[PDB]
């Protein structure tokens, strides 16, 4: 089966932190998740573009 | 001689006035502004428009190699894949199983539409004032444009007229200006050579026809479907468009003071701040000796009918005994009461009606007649309509 | 901001007749001067035509050859280049001076267009 | 990576600097400005002749 391909974001560093900025073609899905004992796992709906840290 | 006089910037309202020499009739002068336009020093930096996907015919080489050959276009992406299995419709292009290879090379390129559609952008400062004036001095009416900065004056009949620089150097544009389809924002666009993927200013053009532009759309390449000549990219959406769809309000709409614009060159009129003053250097002979004009006798003042609205509202019946048959001015000194003309022309034993403005619910003013003075005085009436549809002809006294 | 497009040049050969046109674009209404300049290669700038409004004038070694006519309402000039000799090999530029923005942002006073080659065969 | 610098005005004079970042070795840098131009920025009013 054939899936889309969301364009590649882009990504700026900082001191312990990154900022992504996103400019999606269609609605989708961004999940995150912490490498830690606690996931604080997030999911999120985004269809207009967008600055997220 | 040296006259000096200010005017509240303010377009419509006309303005009445006498010079006095001290043993000559008051000579009139009437003022009114049509347009007073404020054009910015604005310079071009840059035009940007939509852009289109360049791309040529993939380079297939069927069991061999490629090279890259950059053509050095803007924002160029070349790439090669190997592997390749394409396809057409009579059959098999190629019959090798692996080693075949295939090139793509993409780039950015101004779109067809550049001419009619495209967002310039500008760098303001340095706002300089133009007016359209109206003027009669000694019944010499003219109608003329005229530089209100410190100098170039305009001569006619020997008056010379210089309208010296605003008090307030206050602008309603921003350093930074963006322009397009006849509507003005004040956007802060980054600048030549700083552009970023996703936002305004991704593709950068010095001139519509520069034919050298610069691009960051982070265009990249992706390997093509199994079993198809073609070529997928993918990159960040117009941000031009992106623009369009946020576009906050217009300035037209949203500058103070009610500032109006139009942009045949980019200009801005019609709107008051501040005040502007005039300076007259008036010939010697323009100046008429009192026996020459009516003189007056025994005045009076009566109040006939108030309304102290925006409008000119006060009615004043002036009851008087001239030796003389012939026009003068009639002038209030003080800005209690506006009067609503520059001259009245005068009978031998007749009556005279003036309409007048004031806000003072018991008003008690000075006009100067012809060559002597009355004190008319009395009490006034509110007006009816709680808005109107014109500006105020008179001041706020405290 | 202003600019100046040149058009025209072309390899021919010796005795022929062309065409040489620049065109102005930018926020202009009117133009004092508009020239034409030629460089040759191993050497200096140096002047050729020279048009304003109804006067022109003409260089020592360019009379009665080359005809300027310029147009100030589409703010062009053409050189109507006549007679060809084998010296007259060069890059060719228009240069515009006394320029009157129309209020109009006052910027920089004089251009300069990149130009055409013009080559002669014998 | 971030640097500034400071270059008197005059031409004709080479000037140096050395970028020292602490793990790589010190870059040179040569700059000579050959030419540098004032240009006001300028208005015609008019003309005049015999």
């Amino acid at each position: 089966c054939t899936v889309p391909l969301a364009p590649e974001p882009m990504i700026t560093f900082g001191f312990r932190s990154v900022s992504l900025k996103l400019h999606p073609k269609n609605p989708t899905y961004l999940i995150t998740r912490q490498l830690a004992d606690e996931p604080h796992y997030t999911h999120e709906l985004i269809s207009e573009p967008a600055v997220r840290n | 001689y040296e006259h000096a006089t200010t005017m509240p910037s303010q377009a419509g309202i006309s303005y009445n006035t006498i010079v006095n020499r001290a043993g000559y009739a008051p000579l009139p002068i009437s003022i009114t502004p049509t347009k007073i336009k404020l054009i910015p020093t604005v310079n071009l930096e840059y035009v940007t428009c939509h852009y289109k996907t360049g791309m040529d015919s993939p380079a297939i080489k069927c069991c061999g190699s490629q090279e890259c050959t950059p053509t050095y276009r803007p924002d160029e992406q070349c790439k090669v894949f190997t592997g390749v299995y394409p396809f057409m419709w009579g059959g098999a292009y190629c019959f090798c199983d692996t080693e075949n290879t295939q090139v793509s090379k993409a780039y950015v390129m101004k779109s067809d539409d550049c001419l009619a559609d495209h967002a310039e952008a500008y760098k303001a400062h340095t706002a300089s004032v133009q007016a359209f004036l109206n003027i009669t001095v000694g019944e010499h009416s003219i109608v003329t444009t005229v530089y209100v900065n410190g100098e170039t004056p305009v001569n006619f009949n020997g008056v010379k007229i210089t309208a010296g620089p605003l008090s307030t150097a206050w602008t309603p544009f921003d350093r930074k200006i963006v322009q397009y389809a006849g509507e003005i924002y004040n956007y802060d666009f980054p600048e030549y050579g700083a552009g970023q993927p996703g936002a305004f200013g991704d593709i950068q053009s010095r001139t519509v026809s520069s034919s050298d532009l610069y691009a960051n759309t982070n265009l990249v390449l992706q390997r093509p479907k199994a079993g198809a000549i073609h070529v997928p990219y993918t990159q960040a959406p117009s941000g031009f468009e992106q623009w369009k769809k946020d576009k906050a309000p217009s300035l037209k709409f949203t500058a103070p003071f009610g500032c109006e614009i139009y942009t045949n060159p980019i200009r801005a009129e019609n709107c008051a701040v501040g005040s502007i003053p005039l300076a007259f250097d008036i010939p010697d002979a323009l100046f008429t000796r009192v026996s020459e004009t009516p003189t007056l006798s025994a005045a009076e003042c009566t109040l006939n009918e108030c309304v102290y609205s925006s409008d000119f509202g006060g009615i004043a019946t002036v009851k008087y005994s001239a030796s003389k048959s012939g026009k003068c001015a009639v002038h209030v000194p003080s800005g209690t009461a506006t009067l609503k003309e520059a001259a009245v022309e005068l009978t031998e034993q007749g009556s005279a009606t003036i309409h007048f403005s004031t806000a003072n619910i018991h008003p008690e003013f000075r006009l100067q007649i012809c060559t002597s003075y009355v004190t008319c005085k009395g009490d006034c009436h509110p007006p009816k309509d709680h808005i109107v549809t014109h500006p105020q002809y008179h001041a706020q006294t405290f | 901001e202003v600019q100046l497009q040149a058009s025209g040049g072309g390899l021919v050969q010796a005795g022929g007749s062309l065409r040489l046109s620049c065109a102005a674009s930018g926020s202009i209404v009117s133009i004092n001067v508009m020239a034409w300049y030629r460089q040759s290669p191993g050497k200096e700038r140096e002047l050729v035509a020279k048009s304003s409004g109804p006067f022109t004038l003409y260089a020592d070694s360019v009379k009665g050859r080359f005809t300027i006519s310029n147009d100030a309402a589409k703010n062009t000039v053409d050189l109507q280049m006549n007679s060809l000799k084998p010296e007259d090999t060069a890059v060719y530029y228009c240069n515009a001076e006394g320029l009157r923005y129309p209020s109009g942002t006052y910027g920089p006073s004089a251009v300069w267009g990149q130009g055409t080659q013009v080559t002669v065969s014998s």
